[PDB]
RNA sequence: UAAGGUGAUAUGAACCGUUAUAACCGGCGAUUUCCGAAUGGGGAAACCCAGUGUGUUUCGACACACUAUCAUUAACUGAAUCCAUAGGUUAAUGAGGCGAACCGGGGGAACUGAAACAUCUAAGUACCCCGAGGAAAAGAAAUCAACCGAGAUUCCCCCAG
RNA sequence: AGGGUGACAGCCCCGUACACAAAAAUGCACAUGCUGUGAGCUCGAUGAGUAGGGCGGGACACGUGGUAUCCUGUCUGAAUA
RNA sequence: UUUUGUAUAAUGGGUCAGCGACUUAUAUUCUGUAGCAAGGUUAACCGAAUAGGGGAGCCGAAGGGAAACCGAGUCUUAACUGGGCGUUAAGUUGCAGGGUAUAGACCCGAAACCCGGUGAUCUAGCCAUGGGCAGGUUGAAGGUUGGGUAACACUAACUGGAGGACCGAACCGACUAAUGUUGAAAAAUUAGCGGAUGACUUGUGGCUGGGGGUGAAAGGCCAAUCAAACCGGGAGAUAGCU
RNA sequence: GUUUAUUAAAAACACAGCACUGUGCAAACACGAAAGUGGACGUAUACGGUGUGACGCCUGCCCGGUGCCGGAAGGUUAAUUGAUGGGGUUAGCGCAAGCGAAGCUCUUGAUCGAAGCCCCGGUAAACGGCGGCCGUAACUAUAACGGUCCUAAGGUAGCGA
RNA sequence: UGAGCCUUGAUGUGUAGGAUAGGUGGGAGGCUUUGAAGUGUGGACGCCAGUCUGCAUGGAGCCGACCUUGAAAUACCACCCUUUAAUGUUUGAUGUUCUAACGUUGACCCGUAAUCCGGGUUGCGGACAGUGUCUGGUGGGUAGUUUGACUGGGGCGGUCU
RNA sequence: GCUUGACUGCGAGCGUGACGGCGCGAGCAGGUGCGAAAGCAGGUCAUAGUGAUCCGGUGGUUCUGAAUGGAAGGGCCAUC
């Protein structure tokens, strides 16, 4: 599945709004990638797939912190 | 980032101080893979402190 | 509770029982074949085929017991790669499926109305999907009011077409 | 009240109002015991990739309009009684 | 019934009996009736339950002006001989009825759009595994030997059995004609006719699903059908039409 | 051979062949939100799209229009970048008319800005086009020929009631 | 190396005139023996007028209202402007390097008696590709629709005020 | 020749329309032009020269100002 699996950005739909604001059904698909981390606690890899502003989140909280909530919700990594 | 280094790395290093580089260079060559750790706000008092000290 | 009774179409046969063990009604249990979440492996549902453990004045065959998957927890082991992890095994507990409406969330039309028709309306309706309960959801203010104040949420009637 | 009994039954029957009854299982109440949970006072502490914003949408009666607020796919980003 | 106009040779009905079509809810206006009256009236709810209680609120007696504001006057203008609109008439709530509005809105009925499921036992293509093709002909390449040539070419028998080859049963296909047309059959019978060693045919099983499939391509086929299958739902779609 | 089962069996479709274009493999393309598969377990002597339909003689002329392939000095131009100027608010100053700082906010959009278009050169077995007006060979008619029409160019071969 | 930005130094021919005078400010003395004027060259600017400066000769000075100029000192020191040069920071069409994201339908190894997947090692690409957001061009591939009415039937022609 | 009445706010009454609307109109108030003056002038001898509405742009008017004071927007009038 395209989710995000640290800030939970699923994709949502909406229309494609012209100039004349004919409604027609679309998506919105996050900028995710496959991005490799490794922690200094365990000394392991961890691939995540992320979204790009997933990783600034990363960048701020620690990779420690986020893989920490992620055993709490019950995610796999 | 803001990361402090730790490493005889080409001149933007001088065995430690907070610059202004871009993320891509932060992450994978300077968080692991030695020679520096990042600054989130714990490691500028820890490491201070082993500027004082030491 | 009882002098009658053995469900009905539907008689007959044969008895049972009449003062407490006939029948009838109710509570608690037992048995509960096979299929179906079906769960030992499979399969064109109501069939086929094993593994291990246990029982034989016949220890062949039959009978009895157990063995699905996932997640969590714990134990034991275990690579590339030394320690470690990935992985493997066992045990404990829980879930699986069905069911009419109601709820929450994710997707989401068109006919029609605009006397055509694209904005719009129909409408977040129909339907699909996930999840849960007897209700759910919402809920104790980074809310309104207007210099006076009121004090969570929900429902109904007004405000009001 | 009603129903049945050979035509229309208060006094024929089943019932009705009323007065009662549960060995066993079970629902809901309080009383009480037990195992976990946690009171109160005082001293602090006050939820950051968040608020907001660029952009693309959606939801609020409210169709981007002079359009606040709410939600977020994307990018960026604070203040600290 | 529809028409300018129907015995009309315009339409509808074989008959009988049953069934079957202007309703309901909430609003608004008007009429009738009834109560009270410059007042009338409650909705939710309470209830000894239609009472009683509850006046939240709606309507009306005051309007004019875009509005602030002014007010039996007001507005317009610098101000009106004036002018636009008002004052000098009692309405309101029940009930019934005549209308309108929103709902399916008098009933029957479209062709179609959209969504969710179900179907490749028919047919279309393909994959996998099997089966069938009587009989009668044509005699390629090659092999062999001889003639012929400087040597090839060329040619002669024998041998060989090539072919989306020919004729023709089973099998498959359906061109002409008749019969049949309330048939024996919702496409067949009878007699001629085409293919028939292949791009064959067929059994068995699987896959490809609806704006999609498949298609030696006709817009054909997809369960007696297809310019978008069937079933269920939106749906009593809509219908200025009969 | 194939085809409109159940009114059209053909001159139709298909066909080997031919030519152009796409394509160096993780192929192009296609089904697929994607993964994956087909192509293909194949590698330009191969595959896909398109056009024509054995073979024999062959397939002329035209690049303006419409498409595609390029080359690029300039012009124009999206997201974005936010340079200037204007407006709103008001601290202060003016006994008043007014002016007006910083801050925040509204509005205006110079520069940065690629394809595409404008422009130029190719491509017709790409979509196509291969003439309109006149003059001229015995009477008409026709035109081997010669002008014009600035639209890119005016029927070659063969055939023809 | 192009552009912004911060220090440090050059840098200013209206004219009378000791004379290629930047403006406001401090300023009657600073500088020289922490070795000066003034001559002699190299490099160089340039309106070839002249100035700047390394080296070196040199061996003890140069100024200020000085009288003039609309405005006084290269006596010195400050915040600067014009022009210009060199370091230092920030940001950029082409070329190279690095590997550490990423790509690997390359090899090899393990989970694993597995052509999936996952992990590891290494070779080669590489901050490109690819995807997401935003945006311009293209787009019947697909979807929703429009394409008028009177009319001696309709269409054509013509008309609508 | 001299000039701006192609005036402004009004308008009794009337024509013509299903309606939206259109057309005529003396006179009054204010301030002007011409004539000495009585008077006349709210376009042209008359009848065609036109586009309802929504939406905005410009100018003017504190009318409104979603707590207050402004402002934005809207309305009114003029106009595109």
């Amino acid at each position: 599945s395209r989710v995000c699996q640290v800030t939970g950005k699923r994709p949502v739909t909406g229309n494609n709004r012209s100039h004349a604001l004919n409604a027609t059904k679309r998506r919105f698909l996050p900028n995710l990638h496959s991005h490799r981390f490794w922690v200094e606690s365990e000394k392991r890899f961890v691939t995540l797939r992320v979204s790009a502003k997933g990783m600034r989140v990363i960048d701020k909280k620690g990779i420690d912190t986020v893989l920490a909530e992620l055993r709490a919700r019950g995610e796999k990594y | 980032m803001q990361v402090i280094l730790l490493d005889k790395v080409a001149n933007l290093g001088s065995l430690g101080d907070q610059v202004n580089v871009k993320a891509g260079y932060a992450r994978n060559f300077l968080v692991p893979q030695g020679k520096a750790v990042p600054a989130t706000k714990k490691n500028i008092e820890f490491f201070e402190a082993r500027r004082a000290e030491l």
